[PDB]
DNA sequence: CACAGTGATGCAAATCAAGTGTGAAGCCAGACAAAAACC
DNA sequence: TGGCCTGTCTTA
DNA sequence: GGTTTTTGTCTGGCTTCACACTTGATTTGCATCACTGTGTAAGACAGGCCA
DNA sequence: GCCTGTCTTACACAGTGATACAGCCCTTAACAAAA
DNA sequence: TTTTGTTAAGGGCTGTATCACTGTGTAAGACAGGC
């Protein structure tokens, strides 16, 4: 039978085919092909022929010999190809093993639909202020209605977003299997619905130049899922935390636009919905089906994710010369350097609304330095609420840098020579660069960065630069305040400090102060009034920043490299639809579902 | 593909150990093949195993 | 619903259906239960329109194993831009998502490519070749040749790489041999025959413009292209190959990549030279070189006929494109030209211009620098590349187009009847055929020429639409007799093979063009000012000689190398180590496997 | 400055290939009753 | 006519 | 309550893989190399208002 | 009756993701041609 | 007696041929310095 061609089989079966059809029409309603299935399935079983009757179950599920459609755009996206080149891979590899391994380009399509925002139904209780209630939307305007004829001001921007909420529902769905295994490894049951707490670093920068060949810089707007918890009875246990919170790979995009982090007027005209739309999220409740059970999450949002100059911007505070060097406190520099240590969070983004108002409304009719110094730097309006804190990076060159001067300065010995010209202290500064090439193989660079405070900060470095002191008197003082400086660390480095290092987390208030001291008595020579945001940030609020949020190093760079990327060889070349290609790309990009395809080799 | 020295070697010296022991079991007999065959002469075996290579190689 | 329910469950809902076929099985099957269950699977899925899951079945019970050959590998990556490591990311998903190893990893196609770069096969040259290697393992060299780089010599701010002429042809020859295999089979002859082959190469060379990623940064090609072989069977010689797409990028085996300006006289040279010195040694010997396992002798006939017209002058000595001197096959002036349309012949030569650089340079009758330049018909420095310069289908056109949209102004303002006109009536005629054009025959108005407004106007409807401006019948039967003479010639220069197509448009081609420019110098004077471009002048001078000499133009056209420039930067922004001595022979490499004729065979499989 | 990301590289570890006798794993049949939802 | 406080541009 | 289903129960004798062990020459897996171009932000540097 | 870079856009086409259209093997019964 | 072809009207997936659209390379011209 099987030697026969097709018109042959249909012949000699048509009688059984009568038959089958007649029996499944009338027990099944018509559905052949489920009686066919489970007729050549139990044979196969009962043939003993387990191996073929799996690779046949597995066919219909998908998984052998046949990629997912999920699994083509996994690796499509993944691996950048354009549309034309993987249908070229697709019909070549198609052509010459018979079989079609990777599926076609309306297939990838279709699983597209799915993983982006915009798919699944959802509702929030109470309806979101000001919000459309409606779900089946994915990627709309970043202009966001903003007027465009020529009477109005001009707009020289293109951008693309989504709307924040429907972008949480589908990252949410996304880590759908996430939430549920961790659930279960919890010992927890996978149908339990009860409040879950999502935790969102909420991110922001500038991108630099875009452009491919005049500057086209861009904005990207972000989040990242950073922990997800489930109340059971007055316990709040975690059923996930991102591994790798500050990976572009997690990173989901919420809108990219074609403008100017610095260009104010834009900016505010297309970030201000999104805005809108998180402020009405802090008050409602998400309402989502995952696994056929309806699940209940409500959110924190909180904006960790933006450095120094956008934080200023985005809460109306003055540009990084300020005397007000501090986006946490009122200090000025020259408080801030006069007063070590004993600082504390002050700032908050509604105290900014309010000392705007003040400035704006001059009630106590002050001159504008007495205003000034009223609303300690607030002279803008404030229109994001941000979570500034300190990257661990900075908190090592801070101290890097006050440590090389010291280095520098002990071996001139400026406090012998109060009037040293400029020329003495660069001998001293080329005298140190010497020998500490000499001794600890460090080329001297003129631009300070990581590796050269990683290197530097040793024990053995400050043994090398007292072989260059006379007094070992100073010899104490340096060594000691390079330990001070090596108990201090590892509370900002490490990830969790409430384990890894909890010594050292507990002690650092005493050790702070203690530096701040031997800085005071024995090194008096290095204060002029001047000291920098970050080592004002290292002394003064590490434990309150711990207490804050957990962690220093968990809360874009290649973002620019990425952008590009995608921009160049995934997207449409006009004007219309680059940016659309181009943010639903990333977005694919990020999703942890086809991130797990790509590493199911593990 | 072509057979190992060893292999070819094992394949011809398969009777000599079945017929002088019959029950040997597969770890048994391999493990008596390659221990008394790595004690040893096996020139040839590499030179058959030399030419039918490049056969291999050749065959497209 | 029965996918719902367990093992258990199912056997029993079924448990009729199930006795029913071991019946139905037993009576008529021979008791071949599996078989009969498939085969009705197999053609339900069939009806339900899931021919994918129906094939998948058939594939898994044939057991028929999916494997892609290492090759095709190859052929994917390098025909979708994919680099090593994004490759390696979709084999080992793939891998590990269908535990089979449909690709092959990447130290296989490595493997692979080692088959189809220069070097790889053996090769014998008789006679040796003079001062040529007799190695044959040798790939990619440097393109300096050994060029001296100490401080005290002269400054060398260029990198190049390049293969070894011979070791090229012998790469490609072993890329086309299934070609050239199925030609002969095509042709009645025998897989076997060993008979000497001939193989016409066309050789070319151009700037690639800029290649800067942001300075500006030039390079130069220099590559070849097999356009046919043949193979001597009697007294004939039977065409067992020829190139289907000769002005492809596809086909276009890239020999030297060199990051240095085409205007640059000393660097050109110092480069190109020794392929000049391997290719003429090829000359004087024929190859032999194992395919199929029969050893096969090759005769080679090199055709510069890849170079636009400003390498051409370069190489050969001749002066720059604004001279007098504007013919490159001819020693006509621009006035010569103008006033002698038709009556030029192709007398310029490689020895000629040698010769004449030597007369320049010795200036033996001691002659002043006008007397001298005149003697030596402007090779004024000495060549070095033999070439063959020729015209592209598209000049044809421009420069007749040009010549009948001039035509049609003036015809419109009776410039016949009045001599004079000024700047604002030769505007307004201009606007009147422009506004006609765009009205009657749809064509949108162009300020700068270009192909197809040509192709579009040089039509007789234009002319009706044009002599709806004009008064004088005379001048609409001079004017629907000069384009039917254009329409006589466009065939000879547009055709493939115009012996074959057009024979008595390539005969009567002189004698139409002699009437054309008759037709102009009678009845048309007034379009004569000693000026004419080397597009008119080839045309109507020098095409039949060009056709003689290769059979044909559309096929020497200057029109598929501007891609060039695109497939180098991709090259070298993701396939290309960022090194400057190795991102060039990474793309040097990237573009040999880009054109072998193995690897596109297996990106056309469907068809 | 760091670092991204290229094609090459180099060494450790699977892997292959043959012999075959096991053990493990799942399935068959037929009368029938639990634990369950349908009027 | 400056220091020099502020914002722009440069180089590692 | 009757009337319909799912899902077990008890055996063995079956069929179909995986493992077993060796040797050494291939093949894969994986981290690494050397290397520059490019983005970014640390840090020189130009500058004009008012005294 | 100049030469010869530099500059400027016209212009075509490349090559994107989306989209529209055509061609694909069938699906009913029956004869029946090759084997 | 066992395999395939075949008709006609007609219904879905799939393959490729465009869409529209703009950046971009090459080159057709214009132009101005040779103090
Ligand atoms: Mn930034
Ligand atoms: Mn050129
Ligand atoms: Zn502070
Ligand atoms: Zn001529």
């Amino acid at each position: 039978l099987l030697s026969l061609t097709r018109r042959a089989q249909k012949h000699r079966l048509r009688e059984l085919k009568i038959q089958v059809k007649e029996f499944a029409d009338k027990e099944e309603g018509g559905d052949v092909k489920a009686v066919c299935l489970t007729l050549f399935l139990l044979a196969l079983r009962a043939r003993n022929e387990h191996r073929q009757a799996d690779e046949l179950e597995a066919i219909m599920q998908g998984r052998g010999s046949g990629l997912q459609p999920a699994v083509c755009l996994a690796i499509r996206v993944n691996t950048f190809l354009s549309c034309s080149q993987y249908h070229k891979m697709y019909r070549t590899v198609k052509a010459i093993t018979g079989r079609q391994i990777f599926q076609p380009l309306h297939a990838l399509r279709n699983a597209e639909k799915v993983l982006l925002p915009g798919y699944h139904p959802f509702e929030w209780q109470p309806p979101l202020k000001n919000v459309s209630s409606r779900t089946d939307v994915g990627i709309i305007d970043g202009l966001s209605g903003l007027a465009s004829s020529v009477d109005e001001y001009p707009v020289d921007t293109i951008a693309k977003r989504f709307r924040y909420d429907s972008a949480l529902v589908s990252a949410l769905m996304d880590m759908e299997e996430d939430i549920l295994e961790g659930m279960r490894s919890q010992d927890l049951d996978d149908y339990l619905n009860g409040p879950f707490t999502v935790v969102v670093k909420e991110s922001c920068d500038g991108m630099g130049d875009v452009s491919e060949k005049v500057p086209e810089k861009a904005v990207r707007f972000s989040f990242t899922v950073m922990r997800i918890t489930i109340e059971h009875g007055s316990q709040n246990v975690k059923v996930f935390e991102e591994p790798k919170p500050n990976s572009e790979l997690c990173c989901k995009p919420l809108c990219l636009m074609l403008a100017d982090e610095s260009d104010h007027e834009t900016l505010t005209a297309i970030l201000s919905p999104l805005i809108a739309e998180r402020e009405a999220m802090k008050s409602s409740e998400l309402t989502l089906e995952m696994g056929g059970i309806p699940r209940t999450f409500k959110f924190i949002f909180r904006g960790t994710g933006y450095d120094e100059k956008l934080v200023r911007e985005v809460e109306g505070l003055e540009a990084s010369g300020s005397v007000y060097i501090c986006t946490l406190c009122d200090t000025t520099r020259l408080e801030a350097s006069q007063n070590l240590v004993f600082h504390s969070i002050t700032r908050s983004h509604a105290e900014n609304l309010q000392r705007y108002e003040v400035w704006r409304s001059n009630p106590y009719h002050e001159s504008v330095e007495e205003l000034r110094d009223r609303v300690k730097g607030v002279s803008a309006k404030p229109f994001i609420e941000t979570v500034p804190s300190i990257d661990a990076l900075h908190c090592d060159i801070g101290n890097a840098a006050e440590f090389y001067k010291i280095f520098q300065l002990e071996i001139g010995e400026v406090y012998k020579h109060p009037n040293a010209s400029k020329e003495e202290r660069k001998r001293w500064q080329a005298t140190l660069d010497k020998h500490l090439r000499k001794r600890m193989n460090l080329k001297p660079i003129m631009r300070m960065n990581g590796n050269f405070a990683r290197k530097l900060m040793t024990q053995e470095t400050v043994d090398a630069v007292c072989e260059l002191i006379p007094s070992e008197e100073r010899h104490e003082a340096l060594r000691e305040l390079m330990d001070l400086y090596l108990k201090m660390k590892p509370v900002w480095r490490s990830s969790c400090p409430a384990k890894e290092c909890p010594e050292s987390l507990c002690q650092y208030s005493f050790n702070s102060q203690r530096f701040a001291e031997l800085l005071s008595t024995k090194f008096k020579y290095r204060y002029e009034g001047k000291i920098t945001n970050y080592f004002h940030k290292t002394l003064a609020h590490v434990p309150e920043i711990i207490e804050r949020d957990g962690s220093i190093g968990a809360w874009n760079q290649s973002g620019n490299k990425l952008f590009r990327r995608f921009r160049k060889m995934n997207a449409r070349q006009s004007k219309c639809y680059e940016m659309e290609d181009v943010l639903k790309h990333h977005w694919l990009y990020t999703s942890k579902y086809l991130q797990k395809f790509m590493n199911a080799h593990n | 593909r072509p057979p190992s020295a060893f292999f070819l070697f094992c394949s011809e010296y398969r009777p000599k150990i079945k017929g002088e022991h019959p029950g040997l079991s597969i770890g048994d007999v391999a493990k008596k093949l390659g221990e008394m065959w790595n004690n040893t002469d096996k020139q040839p075996y590499e030179k058959k195993a030399a030419k039918l290579k490049e056969k291999y190689e050749k065959d497209i």
